[PDB]
C-alpha cells in the first residue's frame, strides 16, 4: 500500500464521485465513548454488551439507560478537524458539480453537525426511534427522551439500574400503538436495512475514488465495502491511526489520526 | 448481511 500523498492528490483532482466510508475512530477524536477500544465502559460493559438483541430483550430499561446516556453526551462533543475536511470538501465540489458522499458506521451525528448533507447511516442514528410493534421511525432530540430517564443513564461503575417498568420508557407515539420503542440503531447480529445498502451499492458502483477513514475494517458488512470498490479499477485509499486486517488490499495507507491526515488529503 |  502507497503513502505518497501526491499519488492520492492526483487521484483525488481527477475524481467525480468520491465515497468515504468513516469509522469510530473519526468520532473517538472528538472524544466521543464508543464503547468498543478503549473507548469507554458503561458502569460495566461495552457496545458489545449492551448493543444487542439479547441486551434489550432481557433488560430493556438498561439498555435505553446506555443510549439516553449516550444522546446525552453528544451536547458536550464536537465535530473535530476530520468531520470539517470531509464537509467543508463536499460543498466545495458540490460547487464544481463534484459528488461527496459519507457512508458512515457511527450513530452519533457527529457528520451532520459538520454539516455533511450526503450522509448514508448504515447503523442508525442515537436521534432516531424504532417501534418495536409497528416499525415506524422518528427523529428524536428530546432531553431527555422520556420522563422516566430524566436523570438516569450515569455510566459510573456501580450505579444502580434504573429498572424503569417497560411502560415508562420511550413508547410509540403513532395513534393506536403505543408499542415499545428501541434505537433506531443496527446491533449486533441485526441485519443492516436492505434499503441503505441498496443505496450503498448504488454510490459503490458509480464512484472513482473511496477513502476508508477510522475503520478498523473488522465490522461486516461494513469492511466489505471498500474491496468491492478496488475490485473495478477504483483507487482505495486507507486513513487510520494503525494498520486494519484490510490494509494489504488498499491502494493507499496514511498513517495518522484522520484529522491530521484529511485535511491534507482533501484540501 | 448481518451486522458483525
Ligand atoms: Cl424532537
Ligand atoms: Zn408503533
Amino acid at each position: 500500500p502507497s503513502s505518497s500523498m501526491a499519488d492520492f492528490r492526483k487521484f483525488f483532482a481527477k475524481a467525480k464521485h468520491i465515497v468515504i466510508i468513516s469509522g469510530a475512530g473519526v468520532s473517538a477524536e472528538s472524544g466521543v465513548p464508543t464503547f468498543r477500544g478503549a473507548g469507554g465502559y458503561w458502569r460495566k460493559w461495552q457496545a458489545q454488551d449492551l448493543a444487542t438483541p439479547l441486551a434489550f430483550a432481557h433488560n430493556p430499561s438498561r439498555v435505553w439507560e446506555f443510549y439516553h446516556y449516550r444522546r446525552e453526551v453528544m451536547g458536550s462533543k464536537e465535530p473535530n478537524a476530520g468531520h470539517r475536511a470531509i464537509a467543508e470538501c463536499e460543498t466545495r465540489l458540490g460547487k464544481q458539480g463534484r459528488r461527496v458522499v459519507v457512508i458512515t458506521q457511527v450513530i452519533d451525528e457527529l457528520h451532520r453537525k459538520a454539516g455533511t448533507k450526503n450522509l448514508l447511516e448504515i447503523h442508525g442514528s442515537l436521534f432516531k426511534t424504532r417501534c418495536t410493534s409497528c416499525g415506524v421511525v422518528a427523529e428524536n432530540y428530546k432531553s431527555p427522551i422520556c420522563p422516566a430517564l430524566s436523570g438516569k443513564g450515569a455510566p459510573e461503575p456501580g450505579t444502580q439500574d434504573a429498572s424503569i417498568p417497560v411502560e415508562k420508557l420511550p413508547r410509540c407515539e403513532e395513534a393506536g400503538c403505543g408499542g415499545l420503542l428501541r434505537p433506531h440503531v443496527v446491533w449486533f447480529g441485526e441485519n443492516l436495512d436492505p434499503a441503505i445498502l441498496e443505496e450503498v451499492d448504488r454510490e459503490l458502483a458509480h464512484c472513482d475514488l473511496c477513502l476508508v477513514v477510522g475503520t478498523s475494517s473488522v465490522v461486516y458488512p461494513a469492511a466489505m465495502f471498500a474491496p468491492q470498490v478496488a475490485a473495478r479499477g477504483v483507487p482505495v485509499a486507507e486513513f487510520n491511526t494503525e494498520t486494519t486486517p484490510a490494509t494489504n488490499r488498499f491502494r493507499f495507507h496514511f498513517q495518522g489520526p484522520c484529522g491530521t491526515t484529511l485535511p491534507e488529503a482533501l484540501a | 448481511f448481518s451486522k458483525q
